[PDB]
């Protein structure tokens, strides 16, 4: 959970260059790491409307098992 | 003026597809 | 923010009659830190201290932090103000002192860089393992 | 922030603060998204000067008060007799044998009304305030210059922070540095 | 040094081996033992469980076999994995959980020799439906006797995985011992192996129950659905202002309006498209 964090606050505001690792961290099945990855695609993309982004978020947050 | 306002339209087109996309998964759900 | 000190001591006496033994004592003392932030406002930490020390093993640490948290912005007074209350002159035994200590500088001189990254650097060098290097 | 951009403690503050759950010594860090509501009016490089500069509130006045810190001293000391009886025709002859003994012995007892209600209506929205002064982030457009005073200000005044004065033709004055 | 939040780890065998053994003895209190591993300070995992022969005593400590103990785990050394003992458990068939009398006794013992040596108490008989009632406790000391007990810390985990139940805290909750945490260590290669292969049919997609069984449900439903219609006739027709949310609810009767319709209808649907759909394609395949 240290490095949960930690991993989402190396990239800030990058707002294309992480979705490489965005789509790494989620299809994981560590239940910590999926949740690491939505600290993630917060920090880089800040402030910004993206659709792709609300997209994405809204989906796993439907579909999605743990609480975390 | 008129460039910003058709920014606009799309964006908030685009949005609220989105928040379409949702009830669609949870009237889906709540059925299960 | 020293020359602005209108904070009130009364709501916080009012919420502290109402703490029963509960770990409430953690959430007063980051309660009264967040309300004199920057203020370098010591009172909490002179009118009382028996209840102070009545909840122990992790809110001596966050006690220590608050008292970085209130002195926010001290530049220079923040070091000689913890050469007064040092990792190692407090108590030796204690490493919940020493811990939320160097946890404190880090708190008080936030975006500034100095000998105080070396201060820790030296400190990280030889320390204990638990409870000493978290904080630091 | 203030010219659009965002900050970069305000952002990292407050997202280890969400882990409170996991941690509660990480609630120290949301003293980093502490930004202060205040205007500086420093000039030159060392003196700030003691500017008068006023305000534009719609009709009124808010701003820091604190002041309750009563204990709400309450009394039971009664519970009201409602014997309804004999009792309120006894009570009303009794009322006018007081209009024999007030109104013509000694009763000249008087009050004024609506001074209280005086000091009300011409009241500030016009208050002055010196170089570190504090201001609501609401109230960042309805502030006003200090054009009364001789010393005026030179760069766009709209939004909280540090600015300079133009600090106007010589006899420059007014030091505080405590 | 003392006490936090923890969480315990099982595997998935070894809620298996609880509820089958538990199963096995349901009237007279079933007795084993708990292998696992402790990983941290305040987290502990079990890997394996194994049982105990049925002593006359009872749940004690006179039921614990120290030749049973050592011979049994002489031959998980050599094969499989070997670990050290980290608890124990038996069954109360008779409530839910709570540490009684000679379940006391026999935790001191084994809190004297290991570091914590968690008690798991599991009532076989009550878990029916979809739930389990297990859950673990762990004994405190008398140091704190007037403190309060559970020191536990900066955390906020503690709020959920039961709250103390009444049929619980009579008994010696909670100033006796403490409630901990448990989750289950959740796995793949193993999780979809136990799912399809449990529910599983090839050729029942595709089968038909043919027709004289089939036409004559369609038959039935038909008929009752006519005066169903009837009813649903009445009440449009009827359409009068008697303030009619009001009317509504003095003529309540678990009945028509729309939750004895299409219910019947949507029923009616499904069962003539699967018998259709089949009816199709085994024309298109075969030949
Ligand atoms: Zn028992």
């Amino acid at each position: 959970r240290g490095l949960a964090v930690g991993i989402a606050l190396v990239m800030y505001g990058r707002m294309e260059e992480a979705d490489a690792l965005i789509e790494s961290l989620c299809r994981d099945k560590d239940p910590i790491l999926r949740r690491s990855g939505m600290y993630t695609v917060a920090m880089a993309y800040c402030g910004s409307g993206n659709n792709k982004a609300i997209r994405r978020l809204l989906h796993v947050a439907v579909s999605d098992v743990n609480d975390d | 003026d008129l460039y910003s306002r058709y920014k606009k339209l799309q964006q908030e087109l685009e949005f609220l597809e989105v928040q379409e996309e949702y009830i669609k998964d949870e009237q889906k759900n709540l059925k299960k | 923010l020293i020359r602005n000190n209108n904070t009130d001591l009364m709501i916080l006496k009012n919420t502290k009659d109402a703490v029963r033994n509960s770990v409430c004592h953690t959430a007063t003392v980051i309660a009264n830190s967040f309300m004199h932030c920057g203020t370098t406002s010591d009172q909490f930490l002179r009118d009382n201290l028996e209840w102070l020390a009545r909840a122990t093993n992790w809110a001596k640490f966050t006690a220590t932090a608050s008292l970085g948290v209130i002195h926010k912005g001290h530049e220079k007074e923040a070091l000689q103000l913890m050469a007064t209350y040092l990792p190692k002159d407090t108590s030796p035994g204690s490493a919940y002192q020493e811990g939320g200590g160097l946890y404190a500088l880090g708190l008080i001189h936030a975006n500034h860089g100095g000998d105080i990254i070396d201060y820790l650097l030296n400190q990280l060098k030889n320390a204990s393992n638990d409870i000493v290097r978290h904080g630091g | 922030s203030r010219t659009g951009h965002t900050h970069m403690p305000s952002v990292v503050g407050v997202l280890v603060f969400t882990q409170f759950w996991f941690w509660f010594p990480l609630s120290h860090f949301l003293s980093l998204a502490y930004t202060p509501t205040c205007v500086i009016g420093l000039n030159k490089d060392l003196k700030m000067p003691k500017v008068q500069y006023k305000s534009n509130c719609k009709p009124s006045t808010f701003a820091y008060p604190a002041p309750l810190e009563v204990p709400k001293e309450k009394e039971k000391e009664k519970v009201s007799t409602a014997v309804l009886s004999i009792t309120a025709k006894a009570k009303k002859k009794e009322k006018e044998k007081e209009k024999k003994e007030e109104e013509k012995m000694e009763v000249d007892e008087a009050e004024k009304k609506e001074e209280k209600e005086k000091k009300k209506e011409p009241e500030p929205n016009f208050q002055l305030l010196d170089n570190p002064a504090r201001v609501m982030p609401a109230q960042l457009k309805v502030l006003t210059m200090p054009e009364t005073c001789r010393y005026q200000p030179f760069k766009p005044l709209s939004i909280g922070g540090i600015i300079i004065l133009k600090d106007t033709s010589e006899d420059i004055e007014e030091l505080v540095e405590p | 040094a003392v006490d936090t939040a923890e969480q315990v780890y099982i595997s998935s065998l070894a809620l298996l081996k609880m509820l089958k053994h538990g199963r096995a003895g349901v009237p007279m209190e079933v007795m084993g033992l708990m292998l696992g591993e402790f990983v941290d300070d305040y987290t502990v995992r079990v890997i394996d469980v194994f049982a105990m022969p049925q002593s006359g005593t009872g749940v004690s400590v006179e039921a614990v076999d120290p030749v049973f103990q050592a011979k049994m785990l002489d031959m998980l050394k050599q094969t499989g994995r070997p670990e050290m003992v980290v608890g124990w458990y038996h069954s109360h068939p008779g409530f839910g959980c709570w540490l009684s009398g000679v379940d006391i006794n026999t935790q001191q013992s084994f809190e004297a020799l290991s570091e914590r040596a968690v008690a798991v108490v599991v009532d076989p008989i009550q878990s029916v439906k979809g739930k389990v009632v297990i859950d673990a406790f762990r004994l405190i000391n008398a140091n704190m006797m007037v403190l309060g007990h559970e020191p536990r810390q900066t955390t906020s985990n503690l709020g959920h995985l039961n709250k103390p139940s009444i049929q619980a805290l009579i008994h010696g909750l909670n100033r006796h011992y403490y409630s901990i945490t448990i989750n289950y260590r959740k796995n793949e290669l193993e999780q979809k192996m136990l799912l399809n292969l449990h529910k599983k049919s090839w050729m029942e997609g595709l089968t038909l129950q043919d027709y004289s069984e089939h036409c004559k449900h369609n038959e039935s439903v038909v008929k009752e659905m006519l005066e169903l219609a009837k009813n649903y006739n009445k009440a449009v027709e009827e359409e009068d202002k008697m303030t009619p949310e009001q009317l509504a609810i003095k003529n309540v009767g678990k009945q028509d309006p729309k939750r004895h319709l299409e219910e019947h209808v949507d029923v009616l649907m499904t069962s003539n498209i699967v018998q259709c759909l089949a009816a199709m394609l085994d024309t298109v395949v075969f030949k």
